[PDB]
Protein backbone atom coordinates (compact mmCIF):
# COMPACT_ATOMS: atom_id res chain seq x y z
CA UNK A 1 0.00 0.00 0.00
CA UNK A 2 3.06 2.41 0.65
CA UNK A 3 6.73 2.23 1.73
CA UNK A 4 7.11 3.08 5.42
CA UNK A 5 9.83 5.63 6.20
CA UNK A 6 10.25 7.54 9.54
CA UNK A 7 8.59 10.98 9.09
CA UNK A 8 11.59 12.75 10.70
CA UNK A 9 15.28 12.11 11.25
CA UNK A 10 17.33 14.77 13.05
CA UNK A 11 21.08 14.92 13.30
CA UNK A 12 24.10 17.03 14.29
CA UNK A 13 27.04 18.06 11.96
CA UNK A 14 29.64 15.35 11.26
CA UNK A 15 27.29 12.58 12.54
CA UNK A 16 25.79 9.60 10.68
CA UNK A 17 22.09 8.95 10.26
CA UNK A 18 20.19 5.97 8.80
CA UNK A 19 16.86 6.28 7.00
CA UNK A 20 14.84 3.08 6.88
CA UNK A 21 12.30 2.08 4.22
CA UNK A 22 10.12 -0.93 5.07
CA UNK A 23 7.92 -2.71 2.56
CA UNK A 24 6.74 -6.29 2.00
CA UNK A 25 8.06 -9.49 0.33
CA UNK A 26 6.36 -8.33 -2.94
CA UNK A 27 8.37 -5.04 -3.22
CA UNK A 28 11.38 -4.05 -0.94
CA UNK A 29 11.78 -7.62 0.50
CA UNK A 30 11.19 -9.24 -2.88
CA UNK A 31 13.59 -7.37 -5.24
CA UNK A 32 16.95 -5.55 -5.38
CA UNK A 33 15.20 -2.64 -7.26
CA UNK A 34 15.23 -0.04 -4.48
CA UNK A 35 16.23 3.59 -5.24
CA UNK A 36 16.78 6.66 -3.06
CA UNK A 37 16.08 10.27 -3.91
CA UNK A 38 17.09 13.55 -2.25
CA UNK A 39 14.71 16.49 -2.68
CA UNK A 40 15.42 20.09 -1.62
CA UNK A 41 12.52 22.61 -1.05
CA UNK A 42 10.99 23.74 -4.33
CA UNK A 43 13.40 21.58 -6.33
CA UNK A 44 13.06 18.39 -8.43
CA UNK A 45 14.18 15.03 -6.79
CA UNK A 46 17.74 13.79 -7.40
CA UNK A 47 18.80 10.17 -7.63
CA UNK A 48 21.22 9.27 -4.78
CA UNK A 49 21.18 5.42 -4.82
CA UNK A 50 19.82 2.80 -7.27
CA UNK A 51 19.59 -1.01 -7.10
CA UNK A 52 19.90 -0.93 -3.27
CA UNK A 53 23.55 0.21 -2.99
CA UNK A 54 24.76 1.60 -6.33
CA UNK A 55 25.55 5.29 -6.38
CA UNK A 56 25.32 7.27 -9.67
CA UNK A 57 28.29 9.40 -10.85
CA UNK A 58 28.82 12.70 -9.00
CA UNK A 59 27.15 11.44 -5.80
CA UNK A 60 29.37 11.57 -2.68
CA UNK A 61 30.45 8.34 -0.99
CA UNK A 62 28.92 9.91 2.24
CA UNK A 63 25.63 8.39 0.85
CA UNK A 64 25.30 4.57 1.02
CA UNK A 65 22.45 2.07 0.69
CA UNK A 66 21.74 -1.39 2.13
CA UNK A 67 18.91 -3.95 2.51
CA UNK A 68 17.90 -6.48 5.19
CA UNK A 69 14.64 -8.43 4.80
CA UNK A 70 11.74 -6.09 3.93
CA UNK A 71 13.83 -3.04 4.97
CA UNK A 72 16.09 -0.84 2.81
CA UNK A 73 18.40 1.74 4.43
CA UNK A 74 20.07 4.97 3.37
CA UNK A 75 23.06 6.06 5.47
CA UNK A 76 24.44 9.62 5.39
CA UNK A 77 27.87 9.92 7.00
CA UNK A 78 29.57 13.23 7.88
CA UNK A 79 26.24 15.15 8.07
CA UNK A 80 26.39 18.58 6.41
CA UNK A 81 23.85 21.41 6.53
CA UNK A 82 23.16 20.86 2.75
CA UNK A 83 22.00 17.25 3.54
CA UNK A 84 18.90 18.87 5.12
CA UNK A 85 16.19 17.78 2.61
CA UNK A 86 13.43 15.26 2.01
CA UNK A 87 14.46 11.70 1.17
CA UNK A 88 12.35 9.08 -0.62
CA UNK A 89 12.90 5.43 -1.29
CA UNK A 90 11.14 3.64 -4.14
CA UNK A 91 10.81 0.04 -5.21
CA UNK A 92 9.40 -2.14 -8.00
CA UNK A 93 6.20 -4.02 -6.92
CA UNK A 94 5.17 -7.62 -7.89
CA UNK A 95 1.95 -5.88 -9.11
CA UNK A 96 4.37 -4.32 -11.82
CA UNK A 97 3.47 -0.89 -10.30
CA UNK A 98 5.88 1.71 -8.78
CA UNK A 99 5.70 2.91 -5.23
CA UNK A 100 7.57 5.68 -3.41
CA UNK A 101 8.04 5.73 0.34
CA UNK A 102 6.24 8.13 2.71
CA UNK A 103 9.35 10.37 2.81
CA UNK A 104 11.73 11.35 5.59
CA UNK A 105 12.44 14.97 6.45
CA UNK A 106 16.09 15.30 7.46
CA UNK A 107 16.97 18.21 9.71
CA UNK A 108 20.61 19.15 10.50
CA UNK A 109 20.96 20.91 13.89
CA UNK A 110 23.84 22.90 15.43
CA UNK A 111 23.63 26.20 13.51
CA UNK A 112 24.04 29.36 15.72
CA UNK A 113 21.19 31.37 17.24
CA UNK A 114 20.25 34.17 14.83
CA UNK A 115 18.17 37.14 15.93
CA UNK A 116 15.49 38.26 13.47
CA UNK A 117 15.68 41.36 11.29
CA UNK A 118 12.25 43.07 11.40
CA UNK A 119 11.06 45.32 8.54
CA UNK A 120 7.70 47.07 9.01
CA UNK A 121 5.90 48.87 6.19
CA UNK A 122 2.86 51.12 6.62
CA UNK A 123 -0.01 50.98 4.03
CA UNK A 124 0.98 52.58 0.69
CA UNK A 125 -0.83 55.71 -0.50
CA UNK A 126 -1.93 53.67 -3.63
CA UNK A 127 -3.63 51.06 -1.37
CA UNK A 128 -5.28 53.78 0.79
CA UNK A 129 -6.64 55.33 -2.49
CA UNK A 130 -8.19 51.83 -3.15
CA UNK A 131 -9.95 52.14 0.29
CA UNK A 132 -7.75 49.34 1.79
CA UNK A 133 -4.89 49.32 4.31
CA UNK A 134 -2.25 46.61 5.01
CA UNK A 135 0.65 46.85 7.45
CA UNK A 136 3.41 44.42 6.44
CA UNK A 137 5.83 43.02 9.00
CA UNK A 138 8.66 41.01 7.45
CA UNK A 139 10.79 38.83 9.76
CA UNK A 140 13.97 37.23 8.41
CA UNK A 141 17.37 35.70 9.26
CA UNK A 142 16.29 33.99 12.48
CA UNK A 143 17.14 30.70 14.20
CA UNK A 144 15.56 28.62 15.73
CA UNK A 145 12.37 28.88 13.60
CA UNK A 146 10.08 29.98 16.44
CA UNK A 147 8.53 33.46 16.52
CA UNK A 148 5.65 35.16 18.30
CA UNK A 149 4.12 38.20 16.57
CA UNK A 150 2.11 40.82 18.43
CA UNK A 151 0.34 43.85 16.96
CA UNK A 152 -0.40 47.08 18.94
CA UNK A 153 -2.26 50.35 18.12
CA UNK A 154 -0.51 52.96 20.42
CA UNK A 155 -0.96 50.54 23.35
CA UNK A 156 -3.42 47.56 23.79
CA UNK A 157 -3.42 44.57 21.36
CA UNK A 158 -4.80 44.06 17.83
CA UNK A 159 -6.23 40.53 17.21
CA UNK A 160 -8.53 41.33 14.22
CA UNK A 161 -7.19 41.21 10.64
CA UNK A 162 -3.89 39.51 11.61
CA UNK A 163 -2.45 36.81 9.29
CA UNK A 164 1.01 35.30 9.89
CA UNK A 165 2.89 32.67 7.88
CA UNK A 166 4.55 29.56 9.32
CA UNK A 167 8.34 30.27 9.58
CA UNK A 168 10.13 28.77 6.58
CA UNK A 169 13.82 28.20 5.75
CA UNK A 170 15.31 30.57 3.20
CA UNK A 171 18.42 30.08 0.88
CA UNK A 172 20.78 31.29 3.72
CA UNK A 173 19.54 28.36 5.97
CA UNK A 174 17.76 30.81 8.29
CA UNK A 175 14.04 31.22 8.83
CA UNK A 176 11.75 33.91 7.37
CA UNK A 177 8.11 34.69 8.23
CA UNK A 178 5.60 37.49 7.38
CA UNK A 179 2.71 38.98 9.29
CA UNK A 180 -0.04 41.13 7.75
CA UNK A 181 -2.43 43.41 9.67
CA UNK A 182 -5.51 44.34 7.60
CA UNK A 183 -7.19 47.66 8.39
CA UNK A 184 -9.59 50.23 6.92
CA UNK A 185 -8.08 53.66 5.86
CA UNK A 186 -10.29 55.16 8.68
CA UNK A 187 -8.74 52.84 11.38
CA UNK A 188 -5.20 53.58 10.03
CA UNK A 189 -5.64 57.39 10.09
CA UNK A 190 -7.40 57.34 13.55
CA UNK A 191 -4.43 56.01 15.64
CA UNK A 192 -1.08 57.75 16.45
CA UNK A 193 1.23 54.74 15.67
CA UNK A 194 0.94 50.95 15.06
CA UNK A 195 3.60 48.45 16.15
CA UNK A 196 4.88 45.05 15.11
CA UNK A 197 6.78 43.27 17.90
CA UNK A 198 8.31 39.89 17.25
CA UNK A 199 9.51 37.61 20.06
CA UNK A 200 12.33 35.14 19.48
CA UNK A 201 14.13 33.35 22.39
CA UNK A 202 12.60 35.66 25.02
CA UNK A 203 14.04 38.75 23.24
CA UNK A 204 11.46 41.12 21.71
CA UNK A 205 12.41 43.31 18.65
CA UNK A 206 9.80 46.04 17.97
CA UNK A 207 9.19 48.24 14.91
CA UNK A 208 6.69 51.14 14.81
CA UNK A 209 4.99 52.96 11.99
CA UNK A 210 2.71 56.04 11.85
CA UNK A 211 0.38 57.90 9.38
CA UNK A 212 3.03 60.81 9.34
CA UNK B 1 22.34 18.33 -21.78
CA UNK B 2 19.43 15.95 -20.87
CA UNK B 3 16.26 18.07 -21.14
CA UNK B 4 12.73 17.23 -19.81
CA UNK B 5 10.43 20.26 -20.23
CA UNK B 6 6.82 19.96 -19.02
CA UNK B 7 3.92 22.20 -20.11
CA UNK B 8 0.08 22.19 -20.05
CA UNK B 9 -0.45 22.50 -16.31
CA UNK B 10 -2.70 25.04 -14.67
CA UNK B 11 -5.92 25.74 -12.84
CA UNK B 12 -8.99 23.68 -13.70
CA UNK B 13 -12.45 23.16 -12.16
CA UNK B 14 -13.32 19.74 -10.59
CA UNK B 15 -14.57 17.44 -13.38
CA UNK B 16 -12.38 19.33 -15.84
CA UNK B 17 -9.62 18.03 -18.06
CA UNK B 18 -5.96 18.85 -19.00
CA UNK B 19 -3.27 17.42 -21.33
CA UNK B 20 0.33 17.60 -20.02
CA UNK B 21 3.33 17.50 -22.37
CA UNK B 22 7.02 16.77 -21.80
CA UNK B 23 9.47 17.93 -24.48
CA UNK B 24 12.63 15.85 -24.46
CA UNK B 25 16.17 16.34 -25.89
CA UNK B 26 19.81 15.38 -25.27
CA UNK B 27 19.14 11.62 -25.42
CA UNK B 28 17.70 8.85 -27.69
CA UNK B 29 14.06 9.34 -26.42
CA UNK B 30 12.72 6.23 -28.20
CA UNK B 31 14.97 3.78 -26.24
CA UNK B 32 13.71 4.85 -22.76
CA UNK B 33 10.86 4.02 -20.39
CA UNK B 34 9.09 7.31 -19.51
CA UNK B 35 7.11 8.09 -16.35
CA UNK B 36 4.92 10.69 -14.66
CA UNK B 37 5.30 11.19 -10.86
CA UNK B 38 3.21 13.68 -8.87
CA UNK B 39 3.59 15.47 -5.55
CA UNK B 40 0.62 17.14 -3.81
CA UNK B 41 1.79 20.40 -2.04
CA UNK B 42 3.80 19.68 1.13
CA UNK B 43 3.25 15.90 0.49
CA UNK B 44 5.19 12.85 -0.77
CA UNK B 45 6.12 11.52 -4.23
CA UNK B 46 3.48 9.40 -6.02
CA UNK B 47 3.92 7.33 -9.22
CA UNK B 48 1.16 8.07 -11.77
CA UNK B 49 1.89 6.11 -14.95
CA UNK B 50 4.67 4.57 -17.09
CA UNK B 51 5.13 4.01 -20.84
CA UNK B 52 7.56 1.56 -22.55
CA UNK B 53 9.91 2.67 -25.40
CA UNK B 54 7.62 1.65 -28.33
CA UNK B 55 4.53 2.99 -26.48
CA UNK B 56 2.71 -0.39 -26.56
CA UNK B 57 3.06 -1.31 -22.85
CA UNK B 58 1.62 1.15 -20.28
CA UNK B 59 1.07 1.00 -16.49
CA UNK B 60 -1.09 3.06 -14.13
CA UNK B 61 -1.51 3.83 -10.43
CA UNK B 62 -4.98 2.53 -9.31
CA UNK B 63 -5.74 6.11 -8.23
CA UNK B 64 -5.69 7.35 -11.90
CA UNK B 65 -6.91 4.18 -13.80
CA UNK B 66 -9.76 4.96 -16.20
CA UNK B 67 -9.20 8.76 -16.08
CA UNK B 68 -5.55 9.34 -17.15
CA UNK B 69 -3.86 8.23 -20.39
CA UNK B 70 -0.08 8.19 -20.96
CA UNK B 71 1.19 8.36 -24.57
CA UNK B 72 4.34 9.28 -26.48
CA UNK B 73 5.25 10.50 -29.95
CA UNK B 74 8.77 9.16 -30.48
CA UNK B 75 9.24 11.20 -33.73
CA UNK B 76 8.34 14.45 -31.91
CA UNK B 77 10.31 13.40 -28.73
CA UNK B 78 7.23 14.04 -26.52
CA UNK B 79 5.57 12.30 -23.52
CA UNK B 80 1.90 13.05 -22.84
CA UNK B 81 -0.54 12.75 -19.98
CA UNK B 82 -4.23 13.17 -20.78
CA UNK B 83 -5.98 13.82 -17.48
CA UNK B 84 -9.80 13.60 -17.38
CA UNK B 85 -12.38 14.02 -14.58
CA UNK B 86 -9.87 15.82 -12.37
CA UNK B 87 -10.62 16.24 -8.65
CA UNK B 88 -9.21 18.41 -5.80
CA UNK B 89 -7.00 15.41 -4.77
CA UNK B 90 -5.19 15.51 -8.19
CA UNK B 91 -3.71 18.93 -7.26
CA UNK B 92 0.05 18.36 -7.48
CA UNK B 93 3.33 19.18 -9.28
CA UNK B 94 3.56 16.69 -12.23
CA UNK B 95 7.10 15.55 -13.00
CA UNK B 96 8.22 14.02 -16.24
CA UNK B 97 10.77 11.27 -15.37
CA UNK B 98 13.30 9.32 -17.47
CA UNK B 99 13.94 5.70 -16.42
CA UNK B 100 17.63 4.68 -16.18
CA UNK B 101 18.50 2.06 -18.89
CA UNK B 102 18.64 -1.37 -17.23
CA UNK B 103 15.97 -0.43 -14.66
CA UNK B 104 12.13 -0.28 -14.80
CA UNK B 105 11.53 2.16 -11.82
CA UNK B 106 14.83 4.07 -11.23
CA UNK B 107 14.57 7.70 -12.36
CA UNK B 108 17.95 9.15 -13.49
CA UNK B 109 16.43 12.45 -14.80
CA UNK B 110 13.42 14.46 -13.56
CA UNK B 111 11.90 17.59 -15.05
CA UNK B 112 11.18 20.74 -12.98
CA UNK B 113 7.50 19.82 -13.02
CA UNK B 114 4.27 21.54 -14.03
CA UNK B 115 1.83 22.57 -11.30
CA UNK B 116 -1.83 21.33 -11.74
CA UNK B 117 -4.45 22.92 -9.46
CA UNK B 118 -7.93 21.48 -9.21
CA UNK B 119 -10.29 23.83 -7.41
CA UNK B 120 -13.83 25.16 -7.44
CA UNK B 121 -12.28 28.68 -6.83
CA UNK B 122 -11.45 30.85 -9.92
CA UNK B 123 -8.06 32.55 -10.64
CA UNK B 124 -7.54 35.97 -9.10
CA UNK B 125 -4.76 38.14 -10.46
CA UNK B 126 -2.84 40.09 -7.80
CA UNK B 127 -3.03 43.76 -6.84
CA UNK B 128 0.56 45.07 -6.68
CA UNK B 129 1.46 47.87 -4.21
CA UNK B 130 4.82 49.69 -3.80
CA UNK B 131 6.42 49.42 -0.34
CA UNK B 132 8.36 52.74 -0.30
CA UNK B 133 11.56 52.94 1.82
CA UNK B 134 11.10 54.58 5.31
CA UNK B 135 10.89 58.46 5.16
CA UNK B 136 14.32 58.72 6.94
CA UNK B 137 16.31 56.28 4.69
CA UNK B 138 18.63 58.70 2.69
CA UNK B 139 19.33 59.93 6.33
CA UNK B 140 21.25 56.64 6.94
CA UNK B 141 23.07 53.67 5.32
CA UNK B 142 20.77 50.88 4.09
CA UNK B 143 17.18 51.09 2.76
CA UNK B 144 14.60 48.33 2.46
CA UNK B 145 12.02 48.79 -0.34
CA UNK B 146 9.45 46.36 -1.70
CA UNK B 147 6.32 45.22 -3.49
CA UNK B 148 3.20 43.91 -1.83
CA UNK B 149 1.60 41.29 -4.07
CA UNK B 150 -1.99 41.04 -2.72
CA UNK B 151 -5.01 38.64 -3.09
CA UNK B 152 -4.09 36.16 -5.87
CA UNK B 153 -5.04 32.57 -6.63
CA UNK B 154 -3.57 30.04 -7.18
CA UNK B 155 0.20 29.96 -6.42
CA UNK B 156 2.84 30.81 -7.60
CA UNK B 157 3.88 34.40 -8.33
CA UNK B 158 7.46 35.20 -9.31
CA UNK B 159 8.93 38.62 -8.40
CA UNK B 160 11.98 40.06 -10.18
CA UNK B 161 13.59 43.53 -9.89
CA UNK B 162 14.58 45.87 -12.74
CA UNK B 163 13.63 43.22 -15.36
CA UNK B 164 15.88 40.66 -13.68
CA UNK B 165 19.04 42.83 -13.68
CA UNK B 166 18.79 43.45 -9.90
CA UNK B 167 19.33 40.09 -8.08
CA UNK B 168 21.56 41.05 -5.13
CA UNK B 169 19.88 41.98 -1.85
CA UNK B 170 16.49 40.59 -3.15
CA UNK B 171 14.24 38.57 -0.80
CA UNK B 172 10.83 37.39 -1.99
CA UNK B 173 9.01 36.04 1.09
CA UNK B 174 6.74 32.89 1.09
CA UNK B 175 3.05 33.72 0.65
CA UNK B 176 0.44 33.89 3.42
CA UNK B 177 -2.75 31.86 2.77
CA UNK B 178 -5.49 34.15 4.12
CA UNK B 179 -8.90 33.07 5.57
CA UNK B 180 -10.44 34.29 2.24
CA UNK B 181 -8.56 31.48 0.40
CA UNK B 182 -6.41 34.14 -1.42
CA UNK B 183 -2.64 34.52 -1.10
CA UNK B 184 -0.53 37.61 -0.45
CA UNK B 185 3.22 37.90 -0.70
CA UNK B 186 5.98 40.54 -0.30
CA UNK B 187 9.35 40.96 -2.05
CA UNK B 188 12.02 43.31 -0.61
CA UNK B 189 15.38 44.67 -1.84
CA UNK B 190 18.02 46.04 0.47
CA UNK B 191 19.85 48.85 -1.35
CA UNK B 192 22.22 51.72 -0.36
CA UNK B 193 20.18 54.70 0.94
CA UNK B 194 22.47 56.98 -1.20
CA UNK B 195 21.22 55.30 -4.41
CA UNK B 196 17.52 56.19 -3.74
CA UNK B 197 17.72 59.38 -5.85
CA UNK B 198 20.03 57.87 -8.53
CA UNK B 199 18.54 54.42 -9.08
CA UNK B 200 15.10 53.58 -10.36
CA UNK B 201 13.60 50.46 -8.72
CA UNK B 202 10.84 48.45 -10.42
CA UNK B 203 9.37 45.13 -9.36
CA UNK B 204 8.27 42.69 -12.04
CA UNK B 205 5.39 40.59 -10.84
CA UNK B 206 4.33 37.56 -12.89
CA UNK B 207 1.23 35.43 -12.04
CA UNK B 208 0.96 33.08 -15.07
CA UNK B 209 -2.47 31.49 -14.11
CA UNK B 210 -4.20 34.89 -14.53
CA UNK B 211 -1.78 36.05 -17.33
CA UNK B 212 -0.74 38.99 -15.04
CA UNK B 213 2.62 40.76 -15.83
CA UNK B 214 2.80 43.96 -13.63
CA UNK B 215 5.79 46.37 -13.46
CA UNK B 216 5.54 48.57 -10.36
CA UNK B 217 7.89 51.51 -9.89
CA UNK B 218 8.90 51.87 -6.17
CA UNK B 219 9.71 55.54 -5.41
CA UNK B 220 11.25 57.01 -2.21
CA UNK B 221 8.93 58.60 0.52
Amino acid sequence: SALTQPASVSGSPGQSITISCTGTSSDVGGYNYVSWYQQHPGKAPKLMIYDVSNRPSGVSNRFSGSKSGNTASLTISGLQAEDEADYYCSSYTSSSTRVFGTGTKVTVLGQPKANPTVTLFPPSSEELQANKATLVCLISDFYPGAVTVAWKADGSPVKAGVETTKPSKQSNNKYAASSYLSLTPEQWKSHRSYSCQVTHEGSTVEKTVAPT
Amino acid sequence: EVQLLESGGGLVQPGGSLRLSCAASGFTFSSYIMMWVRQAPGKGLEWVSSIYPSGGITFYADTVKGRFTISRDNSKNTLYLQMNSLRAEDTAVYYCARIKLGTVTTVDYWGQGTLVTVSSASTKGPSVFPLAPSSKSTSGGTAALGCLVKDYFPEPVTVSWNSGALTSGVHTFPAVLQSSGLYSLSSVVTVPSSSLGTQTYICNVNHKPSNTKVDKRVEPK
